RNA sequence: CGACUCUUAGCGGUGGAUCACUCGGCUCGUGCGUCGAUGAAGAACGCAGCUAGCUGCGAGAAUUAAUGUGAAUUGCAGGACACAUUGAUCAUCGACACUUCGAACGCACUUGCGGCCCCGGGUUCCUCCCGGGGCUACGCCUGUCUGAGCGUCGCU
RNA sequence: GGUGGAGCCGCCGCAGGUGCAGAUCUUGGUGGUAGUAGCAAAUAUUCAAACGAGAACUUUGAAGGCCGAAGUGGAGAAGGG
RNA sequence: UACCCACCCGACCCGUCUUGAAACACGGACCAAGGAGUCUAACACGUGCGCGAGUCGGGGGCUCGCACGAAAGCCGCCGUG
RNA sequence: UAAGGCUAAAUACCGGCACGAGACCGAUAGUCAACAAGUACCGUAAGGGAAAGUUGAAAAGAACUUUGAAGAGAGAGUUCA
RNA sequence: CGCGACCUCAGAUCAGACGUGGCGACCCGCUGAAUUUAAGCAUAUUAGUCAGCGGAGGAGAAGAAACUAACCAGGAUUCCCUCAGUAACGGCGAGUGAACAGGGAAGAGCCCAGCGCCGAAUCCCCGCCCCGCGGCGGGGCGCGGGACAUGUGGCGUACGGAA
């Protein structure tokens, strides 16, 4: 039971992990290349009105 | 059998660590068990500083630690006859009484008295009954607040 | 034709004992019939009758005890059957005077120094 | 002759049925059982082989007082009250 | 033994009744796993709880 | 004193462990007295004890016991704290005046073992790895 | 998604709570839908099936439009036993064949004191949810 | 008769008497290997078994 | 082509791997924290219309009354009932019950022996005898009654 | 290709109780041996009929035999149930 | 390439301990299935990534009935060390 | 400031009841125990202590003819099989 | 050669209570090895651990300092981090091996005896009523008992308290 199940990351490491994930949430290359079926989408960092909330 | 440069190591596992190992997969459910107390206690004592009673400015002891200051246990006795607060009343008014502190200096005495003087002034004594007489603070200074003090009452910053 | 607890509840004690003793007899014969072939028809009844004896005897001890716990209701010194059977620890818990009792010293403190209500910083 | 020829004259009994245990371990001579140990007021349970403990503990039997305790608690231990009639 | 006690007699009475087969009708019950008794004894092999 | 209860000398094993005459009970004799009086009157709940007299061969410990279930005790508070089921035989656990001295508690630079709850629950804490979740 | 912890979602645990549920519950389980006519008339989607209720098979080998009446209910085999729903055995002795409620549709409820009040109370709950959503 | 196993003869006698408004010369009990207590009850000479069989329904 | 044998193949078995399922485990969390002389835990024996086992129950024995629930129940019978009805069944359970051992309690454990109270028959307390009900185990607390003591006195 | 009857795989990652010929390794199964060893302590059987689908083996009769009252005779204990 | 067969040359039975095994050393009838370097702490070097005279991590706090959650996020905490 | 004494709270929980989940095991694994499991059986006794899951979707589980003393077959029948 | 108080001590199937077994992870007293480790070995260690034994509860123990400190001081308990694998112990070797300060969870404080004050201000058990009765309790009324003067109630308890 006392196997070291869980693990560890530096805050900074795992903040600029989010950066790199977000920065590539633009760039239709990478996003499409996950099979994310974005072809008829108007623009990629896709912003929407705040009516949606 | 050592080989070529390490430390010595007296790891202490000759006893029986195995039986008495505490793993901590409570940790997060405990976090929450706790949450619900902090939470519940506050909703129960509705208007009352959630953190707890008022607690004195106090200096850390041993020589290294000198320059720091703390929430102490409770305000001294000598401290109160001075602020004009009866020790058994203080305990009902959310004023923390240690009665076990040797007060040695006028510096840290008046420093710590000013906290009581401060407290009195920004304290809304919510009256015994609704139709109640003296010392309870007026229906204006009463309507204005339902305000629990989140965080430590009059926090002591160095 | 079931001898329901409807129709017994409000009846005289001595009457029930006759109807019990009617059934008891009748049961004894159904055991005989069991041994002497009998018939499927009879070999069911033997259950209905058994149970109907309960349906009866219940009502007897029900209505006895209902009655019996009405003498000593009010009297102090009453028997074990009727004394309230919660749990040993539980019947040796303190009385419900004997914790909400307070020493007079303490009452005197509860009067002079009760806990106000108050929020602060305002 | 300590085998076969002695697995022979084995007529007479040491052990018999205990009136507390149920087991076949009354020593007739000693008149102590030696599964529970009888005249001994207390059971001989024994921290000792946990195997032989878990063969007869609260659970294994019927629990015919007990099983209806935990019933009564669940719901709250009340008595002398009957659900509202029709 | 021919000199028994009652306690010993009440045993064997019980044990004796525990040998009978399985009622055939059991085997038609909706959800069986039961085909033959499987706790049967024979005086000669398996020698009681005594 | 106390005498290792073994057939003859026969304290089998190593020559440290190899004694029998000269060695002492952990508890005190007073606490044994309390033990045995509270163990007679199993109904009664032990309080505490004086000394009355001694001899070369015995000590005479006179012991204060209470009925938890004199109404003269349930009904008066202060006293009604023995009644409560926690205190069932205080003297067997070592909660008596005398009985506690053996456990070796207090505050300070000597009551360091027993700095958890008690002698045992000191080391329960010290001879454990706090192996955290998250390491 | 479910949410309420204090409910299960476990492949096994409610596979279990099946062929161990008491006859009490099996009623609710052994329910079939009502035909459009009744579903209109009454404002109730589905009902617990009952011994003498008239029923149309919808799925199965011998689906059809023939309104047979229910005969009995294995709540043990946990399956119903209908009228011309039957097969001939090797000896000619006709035996009915099992069908669920769930694979059947009610075409005429057999009404009662106790069954009416359900139909009221289900239809009242339906409309209270629609009036609450309104 | 098969009889309840805690029965004595003066109980079996004041039973059989009470019921088949009979009277009993002597009772004579054994315990069948099975635990069932038998008790075969001689009825006084004035009084017949072969009739009181048909009353109690046996035969 | 003779028979046996070996190899390989075509099929027949034997065995029970593999795979695929899974009302069981295992692990980890949360809530609560459930005994008893009013007589536990534990055992014995018995109990179903057809029942050996498990399970459920206790001479009211595959349960008791009640409240929901609300038509089944079922291997086969059999059934009431009136399914316009505590109304089948199930869950709940709160109404009543609790065979024998057991801390097991009158004394012992043979299953025998008693004591003391009551009520049937017997008697007509005449005593058994036969029937029925209640007590009778050890420790100790508060109280009561009866006492003991050349213990300490008092009055005679 | 056949049979089988319910689920499965490819890449990029992450995770293992991870790959058997061996340990007089563990469990279950199966051979050769082999249709092999063997069914040898108390001298003893034979005929006829019955019954039976089926008889050396059951039964009845007849005949030959043994135990041979310190018994293979007739009753019990403990044990057995 | 694989099955049988045919020929010509080659050719000792594996595993293991072993200076040396085909061993007149030991294990090993055959087959299925199971089966042996695992986890944790502590070091140490090597390397990967973050930040850099800092840097962290808890333990604590603040933000959940978790569906995902016993996660993630955030804290003069952030430094009491 | 001992020689007298009480006490919530955090704090512990492989036993109980009641639940929720999983990078889990998946019937020689997983607990001894998926089932009559602490069962069968062994030992006088302390104690020891197993094996054993799967028809199909539905028993629709071969009616009937026929061979066979009977076990078994051949047709036939049922079945998507 | 009486009767009567008390003191000690018996007997009661007396009136009313109660104790005893089990469960046993966690909880508390005690007791208590040897494998093992040290390349042996007895010192040491395993390890105050297992068995043994005793004892409790919904948690257990402890707890309002005969403490900490050496500061310019703090301030019941327990718990987590931390100190810190450190001060020391040891054929100073195998191992062993805590504490003080800080931060944080939580955080509540209190009661006796004595000195004295106060017509025992007390307490227990009966009887009659009034309410209350499925955790037996209030209210009253009774020359109905009894403890208690070798001492029962209130204030009071050291942070002062009494007057
Ligand atoms: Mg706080
Ligand atoms: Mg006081
Ligand atoms: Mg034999
Ligand atoms: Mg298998
Ligand atoms: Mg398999
Ligand atoms: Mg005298
Ligand atoms: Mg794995
Ligand atoms: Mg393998
Ligand atoms: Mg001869
Ligand atoms: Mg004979
Ligand atoms: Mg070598
Ligand atoms: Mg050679
Ligand atoms: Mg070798
Ligand atoms: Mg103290
Ligand atoms: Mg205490
Ligand atoms: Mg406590
Ligand atoms: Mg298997
Ligand atoms: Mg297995
Ligand atoms: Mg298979
Ligand atoms: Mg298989
Ligand atoms: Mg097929
Ligand atoms: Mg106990
Ligand atoms: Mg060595
Ligand atoms: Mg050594
Ligand atoms: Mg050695
Ligand atoms: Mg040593
Ligand atoms: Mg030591
Ligand atoms: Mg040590
Ligand atoms: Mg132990
Ligand atoms: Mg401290």
């Amino acid at each position: 039971t006392w196997r070291r199940w869980h693990r560890r990351v530096n805050t900074t490491q795992k903040r600029y992990a989010i950066c790199s994930a977000l920065a590539a949430s633009a760039l239709p290359a990478l996003v499409m290349s996950k099979g994310h079926r974005i072809e008829e989408v108007p623009e990629l960092p896709l912003v929407v009105e705040d009516k949606v909330e | 059998a050592p080989s070529r440069n390490g430390m010595i190591l007296k790891p202490h596992f000759h006893k029986d660590w195995q039986r008495r190992v505490a793993t901590w997969f409570n940790q997060p459910a405990r976090k929450i068990r706790r949450r619900k107390a902090r939470q519940a206690k506050a909703r129960r004592i509705a208007p009352r500083p959630a953190s707890g009673p008022l607690r004195p400015v106090v200096r850390c002891p041993t020589v290294r630690y000198h320059t720091k200051v703390r929430a102490g246990r409770g305000f001294s006795l000598e401290e109160l006859r001075v602020a004009g607060i009866h020790k058994k009343v203080a305990r009902t008014i959310g004023i923390s009484v240690d009665p076990r502190r040797r007060n040695k200096c006028t510096e840290s005495l008046q420093a710590n008295v000013q906290r009581l003087k401060e407290y009195r002034s920004k304290l809304i004594l919510f009256p015994r009954k609704p139709s109640a007489p003296k010392k309870g603070d007026s229906s204006a200074e009463e309507l204005k607040l339902a305000t629990q003090l989140t965080g430590p009452v009059m926090p002591i910053r160095n | 034709a079931k001898i329901k607890a409807r129709d017994l509840r409000g009846k005289k004690k001595e009457e029930l004992l006759k109807q019990l003793e009617d059934l008891k007899v009748e049961l004894s014969q159904l055991r005989v019939a069991k041994v002497t072939g009998g018939a499927a028809s009879k070999l069911s009844k033997i259950r209905v009758v058994r149970k109907s004896i309960a349906r009866v005897l219940t009502v007897i001890n029900q209505t006895q005890k209902e009655n019996l716990r009405k003498f000593y209701k009010g009297k102090k010194y009453k028997p074990l059957d009727l004394r309230p059977k919660k749990t040993r620890a539980m019947r040796r818990r303190l009385n419900k005077h004997e914790e909400n009792l307070k020493t007079k010293k303490q009452q005197r403190k509860e009067r002079l120094y009760p806990l106000r209500k108050f929020a602060v910083k305002a | 002759t300590k085998g076969t020829s002695s697995f022979g004259k084995r007529r007479n009994k040491t052990h018999t049925l205990c009136r507390r245990c149920g087991s076949k371990a009354y020593h007739l001579q000693k008149s102590t059982c030696g599964k529970c140990g009888y005249p001994a007021k207390r059971k001989r349970k024994y921290n000792w082989s946990a195997k032989a403990k878990r063969r007869n503990t609260t659970g294994t039997g019927r629990m015919r007082h007990l099983k209806i305790v935990y019933r009564r608690f669940r719901h709250g231990f009340r008595e002398g009250i009957t659900p509202k009639p029709k | 033994s021919s000199h028994k006690t009652f306690r010993i007699k009440r045993f064997l009475a019980k044990k004796q009744k525990q040998n009978r087969p399985i009622p055939q009708w059991i085997r038609m019950k909706t959800g069986n796993k039961i085909r033959y008794n499987s706790k049967r004894r024979h005086w000669r092999r398996t020698k009681l709880g005594l | 004193g106390r005498k290792r209860p073994v057939p003859k000398g026969a304290t089998y094993g190593k020559p440290v462990h190899h004694g029998v005459n000269q060695l002492k009970f952990a508890r005190s004799l007073q606490s044994v007295a309390e033990e045995r009086a509270g163990r007679h009157c199993g109904a009664l709940r032990v309080l505490n004890s004086y000394w009355v007299g001694e001899d070369s061969t015995y000590k005479f410990f006179e012991v204060i016991l209470i009925d938890p279930f004199h109404k003269a005790i349930r009904r008066n508070p202060d006293t009604q704290w023995i009644t409560k089921p926690v205190h069932k035989h205080r003297e067997m656990r070592g909660l008596t005046s005398a009985g506690r001295k053996s456990r070796g508690l207090g505050k300070g630079h000597k009551f360091h073992h027993t700095i958890g709850g008690s002698r045992r629950a000191a080391w329960r804490r010290r001879n454990t790895l706090q192996l955290h979740r998250y390491r | 998604m479910k949410f309420n912890p204090f409910v299960t979602s476990d492949r096994s645990k409610n596979r279990k709570r099946h062929f161990n549920a008491p006859s009490h519950i099996r009623r609710k389980i052994m329910s079939s839908p009502l035909s459009k006519e009744l579903r209109q008339k009454y404002n109730v989607r589905s009902m617990p099936i009952r011994k003498d209720d008239e029923v149309q098979v919808v799925r199965g080998h011998y689906k059809g439009q023939q309104i047979g009446k229910v005969v009995q209910v294995y709540r043990k085999k946990y399956v119903i036993y209908i009228e011309r729903v039957q097969r001939e055995k090797a000896n000619g002795t006709t035996v009915h064949v099992g069908i669920h409620p769930s694979k059947v549709v009610i075409t005429r409820l057999k009404l009662d004191k106790d069954r009416k009040k359900i139909l009221e109370r289900k239809a009242k709950s339906r409309q209270v949810g629609k009036e609450k959503g309104k | 008769f098969i009889v309840d196993v805690k029965a004595n003869k003066h109980q079996i006698k004041q039973a059989v008497k009470k019921l088949y408004d009979i009277d009993v010369a002597k009772v004579n009990t054994l315990i069948r290997p099975d635990g069932e207590k038998k008790a075969y009850v001689r009825l006084a000479p004035d009084y017949d078994a072969l009739d009181v069989a048909n009353k109690i329904g046996i035969i």
